[PDB]
């Protein structure tokens, strides 16, 4: 709880296609 | 003098105009883009001005809290026919309308 | 149960094809 707090949980993140 | 070649015409007017169908009918290339990828419509339109295209992977999180990416993946793909044996066909019905007809 | 209504839960996202 204390070191989950601290470090939270990551999420999926959706990718990205860029042209720049 | 031509009525006996009649048949030999339509062929070459057919295997013509399907020709010109399948020029007409398909796209000659595109970028084929795959993956799970945010794309925005309108920076698809800068597509012609770019240099650089950088695809960057969905990274889906376990419950177990396990990360792991997805497939990205970038190409041109183009329309393409056989020439070889269309062109042989062809010109065997043209060869034949003027042997036959002297 | 709290943490499953934070989190939520994800379902099936059937696919795209689009030529824009």
């Amino acid at each position: 709880i204390i070191d989950n707090y601290f470090n939270a949980r990551t999420r999926t993140k959706k990718g990205r296609a860029v042209f720049f | 003098d031509y009525e006996k070649v009649i048949t030999l015409i339509d062929l070459y007017d057919n295997a013509e105009s399907d020709t010109a169908n399948y020029m007409s009918d398909l796209n000659d290339a595109m970028l084929l883009i795959k993956g799970n990828l945010n794309l925005d419509p309108v920076e698809v339109r800068k597509q012609k001005e770019a240099n650089v295209l950088f695809l960057e992977p969905t990274v889906y999180v376990d419950a177990e809290g396990r990360e792991t990416e997805g497939s990205v993946d970038g190409g041109y793909i183009y329309k393409q026919y056989d020439v070889q044996g269309t062109e042989a066909y062809k010109d065997r019905l043209n060869s034949d309308i003027h042997m036959f007809t002297n």
